């Protein structure tokens, strides 16, 4: 019902307070983790954080989980922000496929130490030496062939 | 108009 | 540990012992007494005294003035607190807008006869006064002289938070206390409430009622003895609040404890009073005392509290099991 | 339905009427009648006293100071409110400027005996002072303590909250009140502007002349009665408003509305006072009467409003048709 | 004449009030639909909506009708704002022209019932059952000659 002024370095922001309390788990959602930057001068909350990302780090929470990014702010500075705001391993997942980078595929494996050791020795050959042994002679079989 | 118009004409 | 602590983190320090007032001066007990029971409170370094507007139809306030007229002592030492809100049966004498708190506080420096008290607090909130007109009336009198700082009493942990962001939204003065009810089968409020706002704005706490106006003491278990509180006319709700079968399952509680005050070498008041003061997020603790020989005997519960050790505090919690979800 | 409402959105809590003053007071009827005038409203409830210092050249101030001196009320359970505006012939003893508000309010504290009146109100607009003038010396005096609270009189909508948009500007005081003609034959501004205001910043209505001056009492109709209000002298304004045929065209429609009384068994003042606090943005009506039997019948004007249904409503709308655009 | 203040989640707009009454049918022109969001403790009224959005809506008040976008705020997201601002059918349409997507073009009937049935049965072959029955054989009868 009532609100909450966060200052990101000079540059006010306004919300009201049930926004916050939609993911009660982040920095800006729990309120015994936000109560280290309070202000009591001024009644408000004072992050001395990069200006323009906050902008985006606002919008996931009124959006209701839609992570975006400026065109001004850099992948290396923004990611860093969703771990400093702790939006959690779900919102930096979308932070994924967004960009458009896709996660990596886990490989299931065969469960024992025999056949376990000859899968990664010859579907990856960058493993051991002899698995880039394999590989050093599996392009002379079908070059001479 | 996959896109655009899916969230446009409402 | 400390006897002088501030309230909450303003400037004042009070004793963490200060003798309120209720149906006890002006009312139940004799003025002789009220004088006797001044000097052994302000002897022994208690310089918290509190009252009401309401209090025995506001005699409690004149019999107090004329004790610190008599008496002698210097304004400069003591710490008078005063309540507001019930001042007539009149439909503008109650409430906290700015007519009451102006007019309400200007006849109880009459009554004192003082020039200033140091706290006036609002005694209980008001739905139908906005809260600008609060702040910036509390704000008035203390510009004006009539009050030194301002605190809140029966409020909420919200109605506070928003008390405050007015008086920086308006550059106005924010209140410094509140008073809040807290023995050991009242503990919901202070106990997960108040230390939040303490951490945040700073506000402290000063509890009332220690005792649950006479029944932690003890004398509540073989029925209703003559001369107490719940005899008295009026008191038909605290009288028939024993009586009643929730306070014979709390008198089945305070046999046991009855047996670990003879365990560290103290009574059951100067348990329950120490208990009080085991944190460090109440700044007072407002006692009550209808003779000589109860205030002596509570004001001597500072030396229990060392023996306050985390063992015996466990297992009290035990015995109650009340403690609020943390 | 409720006897005491809240004077807009303020802490200030008034009876529903409220005896006003004009002609009436320290003028035509005598000062033995006011003070029976006066008893038999307070002792019914009515709280709210209002005058101004134009009011009989400053003297209705002066025969109402001495009544309360007289009877011994408390000054903390009535509520006088004082205009301010024309305060002498000398041309800087008219206006809101900051010298006649700090002049003007001094010396009415001297008519009228009291240390502070409630509401203090600006009489009719001005447009030669600036309205940072006009906010800055009601919030002075209000900070003096000469006045609690401070509202407009005869202002538009549009004045109003341009004198709310510099309170909030420069961290000053904005008004409370307003007092708006209100009657059967005037009903546009209170019905369709102020309850536009009361939702947005807060202020009420106050209305004053509930019968037209007397012609809503049905007594003008065969012509002039002696020792009537068109009768005395300076009300040719009145009385030639009467004979004028618009008012023998309002004298036509207060025949239908005659009968209508009969029906729900009343009269035709108790209707017309009635009608009036029908809605909820209405905080007060200000009476007038210039004896104890015209008074005691229009206190009585509260039995008839459970009796005002929207079946009645609606017809009396029929009859007289002057309902304003919503 | 006098002005109004609008504070979008921190960020003050002020405009002349008349500004507004250009357009009395909008959320922002019409003085009842405006009563709820308006702040007496401070003068304004608060909207709790996107930051970089507003800067277009205010534009389409000051220069009398033309709707542009910003580069940050995207097309799903600044749909929205026209939604909530009911800025109406005609304002929604000029988005259209201004994106570049063209409208769709209403197709006259035969007002019938045997000339609507087999309208719509040729000319759509996504209508029915054999209207795509009737597109598998007319690509035959070119093909074959
Ligand atoms: N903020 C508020 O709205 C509010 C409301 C109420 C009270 N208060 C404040 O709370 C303050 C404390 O009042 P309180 O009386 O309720 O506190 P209390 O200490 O809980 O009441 C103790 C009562 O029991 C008796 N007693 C005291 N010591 C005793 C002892 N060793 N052994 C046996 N009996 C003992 C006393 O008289 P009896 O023996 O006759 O019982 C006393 O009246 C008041 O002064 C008032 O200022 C504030
Ligand atoms: N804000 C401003 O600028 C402004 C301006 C003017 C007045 N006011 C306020 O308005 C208040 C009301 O004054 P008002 O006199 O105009 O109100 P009113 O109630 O409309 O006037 C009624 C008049 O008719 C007569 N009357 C009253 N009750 C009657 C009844 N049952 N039957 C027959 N006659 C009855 C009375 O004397 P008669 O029988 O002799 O006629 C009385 O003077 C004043 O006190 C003043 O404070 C304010």
């Amino acid at each position: 019902g009532e609100r909450v002024v966060i200052n990101i370095s000079g540059l006010r922001f306004e919300t009201q307070l049930k926004t916050l309390c939609q993911f009660p788990e982040t920095l800006l959602g729990d309120p015994k983790r936000r109560m280290r930057y309070f202000d009591p001068l001024r009644n408000e909350y004072f992050f001395d954080r990069n200006r323009p990302s906050f902008d985006a780090i606002l919008y996931y929470y009124q959006s209701g989980g839609r992570i975006r990014r400026p065109v001004n702010v850099p992948i290396d500075i923004f990611s860093e922000e969703i771990r400093f705001y702790q939006l959690g391993e779900e919102a930096m997942e979308k932070f994924r496929e967004d960009e458009g980078f896709l996660r990596e595929e886990e490989r299931p494996l065969p469960r024992r130490d025999f056949q376990r050791q000859v899968w990664l020795l010859f579907e990856y050959p960058e493993s051991s030496g002899p698995a880039r042994g394999i590989a050093i002679v599996s392009v002379l079989v079908i070059l001479i062939s | 108009e996959e896109q655009s118009q899916y969230m446009h004409v409402g | 540990l400390q006897f002088y602590r501030n309230l909450g983190k303003s400037g004042l320090r009070v004793s963490c012992l200060g003798l309120g007032t209720w149906v006890t001066f002006g009312g139940q007990i004799t003025d002789e007494m009220a004088e006797q029971l001044m000097t052994l409170a302000y002897d022994n370094g208690i310089n918290l005294f509190d009252t009401a507007e309401v209090y025995a139809a506001g005699k409690a306030e004149v019999v107090l003035g004329n004790i610190i007229k008599k008496k002698g002592w210097r304004r400069s030492s003591l710490v008078i607190t005063t309540k507001i809100f019930w001042g007539g049966k009149a439909e503008t004498e109650r409430g906290l807008s700015r007519k009451h708190i102006i007019e309400g506080l200007k006849a109880s420096l009459e009554r004192l006869q003082l020039e200033y008290v140091d706290v006036v607090f609002a005694n209980r909130p008001d739905p139908n006064t906005p809260m600008e007109e609060t702040v910036r009336a509390m704000t008035h009198v203390i510009n004006q002289g009539m009050a030194m700082y301002w605190g809140t009493s029966r409020w909420s942990s919200m109605e506070i938070m928003e008390a405050y962001s007015v008086a920086r939204q308006f550059n106005l003065t924010p209140p410094i206390c509140e008073q809040a009810e807290y023995h050991m089968f009242q503990r919901e409020k202070v106990e997960v409430q108040l230390p939040e706002l303490f951490h945040k704005i700073g506000v402290g706490a000063m509890t009332w009622s220690p005792l649950a106006c006479g029944i932690v003491s003890g004398k509540y278990d073989s029925g209703i003895p003559p001369y107490s509180r719940a005899s008295l006319k009026g008191y038909q709700w605290l009288k028939d609040k024993i009586l009643s079968e929730e306070g014979r399952r709390q008198q089945a509680k305070l046999k046991e404890l009855q047996a670990i005050a003879e365990r560290l070498g103290c009574t059951l008041p100067q348990l329950a009073i120490a208990w009080c003061l085991r944190n460090e997020g109440v700044s007072s603790v407002l006692l009550g005392a209808s003779n000589a020989d109860q205030l002596m005997e509570n004001i001597g519960a500072i030396q229990v509290l060392p023996k306050l050790s985390s063992s015996i505090i466990h297992e009290i919690d035990s015995i109650l099991g009340n403690k609020p979800y943390s």
